[PDB]
RNA sequence: GCCGGUCCGAUUUUCGUGACUGGCCAACGGGGCCUUUCCUUCUGGUUUACUUUGAAAAAAUUAGAGUGUUCAAAGCAGGCGUAUUGCUCGAAUAUAUUAGCAUGGAAUAAUAGAAUAGGGUUUGGUUCUAUCUAGGACCAUGAUUAAUAGGGACGGUCGGGGGCAUCAGUAUUCAAUUGUCAGAGGUGAAAUUCUUGGAUUUAUUGAAGACUAACUACUGCGAAAGCAUUUGCCAAGGACGUUUUCAUUAAUCAAGAACGUAGGGAUCGGGUGGUGUUUUUUUAAUGACCCACUCGGCACCUUGGAGUAUGGUCGCAAGGCUGAAACUUAAAGGAAUUG
């Protein structure tokens, strides 16, 4: 395989640069979450509208715990959601033309990859148990 | 993999090709303690563990006097009346090397092990 | 330990000592105090595997011990006195533990585990200052790091990856219409077949299905079989980029399921930097080549058998001019034949 990743540095606090209060970042994730929008999108809007690196240096801790507490928080996480509405739109196309082949493939691979998270998060048990994919 | 088990592989491979510095990636606490008492023994030169937050690496600059390090995988209950037979079916002779058990203090090898009078699991020889 | 001072004597400064005093400085230790800030959540009405123990431990059991059974195999003495309160000695030495009785301390490997995250309601209603304030209740929340472990977002991309439409090419076959005349095909030679109702060839078309010449490489993709015209749609995927998020979600495979040793050069995809030509400029976009670095790819180059022999066991060329024998026998043959 191959590495590409961050590499988030060997600071752990707000790079002193910043002109710019910690409540603000709060209000300004929580207007962007009442738009309606996912917290890594809220990570990379943030990492370019004001100049924050992340939100556990510049806050108190990260952004699924400040949504947490400010009450926005999701009912299932980002990748559960993102690979079932995947899995959902690989669906709509099988069945708009059932003769793709590697789209079955690719739609077993996917409903592979998202029974693994729904087994560990039932076993971690922070959505409630009983779901299992429809 | 074991960390400690892949540790000491490097070491003993980069000692077998030749170099000086090696490097070793995944570090912990008991390789820390491991070739402490090594350094202690004098088996490698001095070392150091840099710190980044993720891992923190090794580099150790030993000099030539390793020939064979390593673990034993099952860490088992070695008593003091058996630390004899161990070192006779591990070693090459009695006092020619050495091998390094945890245990209540934690780290020493059975020479200090028979001194402290104490015992407990092998994780460990050098030689 | 430093320094100032009450003094005695010398002095009108300063010193000797004996007292005694405080101002301060370091080393020791003692008693408290702050690091449980002031405010919300219990089961119901830290423990476990290592080292030292004693207690009961089966004679026999281990090993040991002194003794001239004449030695040894075996057996097992305390004897003297001062045979009168004492000597010189030896059955002193060494397992009943895998199992237990319970005790006592820390690394590893497990089992636990913090009663944190409010200085978050819409309203309802009480009194108390010279329209501003004080004190009551209901109504919507769960431990650090971010692995060159992993999955997910996002971005410019990337591919002859897939599915569905669509576009094309000249071939191939067939048909139509022209043209001119004896051959056309096919092979090593032929032959079959077709042909004056014009075969082959020529030209203008039209239809049909299949395939994607050259480009094509030690290059690209896909899990694999495989995958090459254009354009569009539908989803997917990989690498890179990333100061984005989650927090061990990982790997390995029965059953099942879908589809069928180290080094160097070059190249493809992505990114960074350089600074010349291609480029060009107020329409949008962000190309090519070179050089360095870097990540990932398809790749490359260099360090028991062999023989032989067989009086055995089993099969067998074995055995003679056929015809042809009970028959010296024909015809026809093979034989050698210059009769």
């Amino acid at each position: 395989k191959g590495i590409s990743s961050s590499a988030i540095p060997y600071s752990r606090n707000a790079p002193a640069w910043f002109k710019l209060s910690s409540e603000s970042v709060i209000e300004q994730i929580v207007k962007y979450a009442r738009k309606g929008l996912t917290p890594s999108q809220i990570g990379v809007l943030l990492r370019d509208a004001h100049g924050v690196t992340q939100a556990r240096v510049i806050t108190g801790n990260k952004i699924m715990r400040i949504l947490k507490s400010n009450g926005l928080a999701p009912e299932i996480p980002e990748d559960l959601y993102y690979l079932i509405k995947k899995a959902v739109s690989v669906r709509k196309h099988l069945e708009r033309n059932r003769k793709d082949k590697d789209a079955k493939f690719r739609l077993i691979l996917i409903e592979s990859r998202i029974h693994r998270l729904a087994r560990y998060y039932r076993t971690v048990a922070v959505l409630p148990p009983n779901w299992k994919y429809e | 993999s074991s960390v400690l088990a892949d540790a000491l592989n490097a070491i003993n491979n980069a000692e077998k090709t030749g170099k000086r510095q090696v490097l070793l990636r995944p570090s912990s606490k008991v390789i820390i303690k491991f070739l402490q008492v090594m350094q202690k023994h004098g088996y490698i030169g001095e070392f150091e563990y840099i710190d980044d937050h993720r891992s923190g690496k090794i580099v150790v600059q030993l000099n030539g006097r390793l020939n064979k390090c390593g673990v034993i995988s099952p860490r088992f209950n070695v008593k003091i009346g058996d630390i004899e037979k161990w070192t006779a079916n591990l070693l090459p002779a009695r006092q020619f090397g050495y091998v390094i058990l945890t245990t209540s203090a934690g780290i020493m090898d059975h020479e200090e092990a028979r001194r402290k009078h104490v015992s407990g699991k092998i994780l460990g020889f050098v030689y």
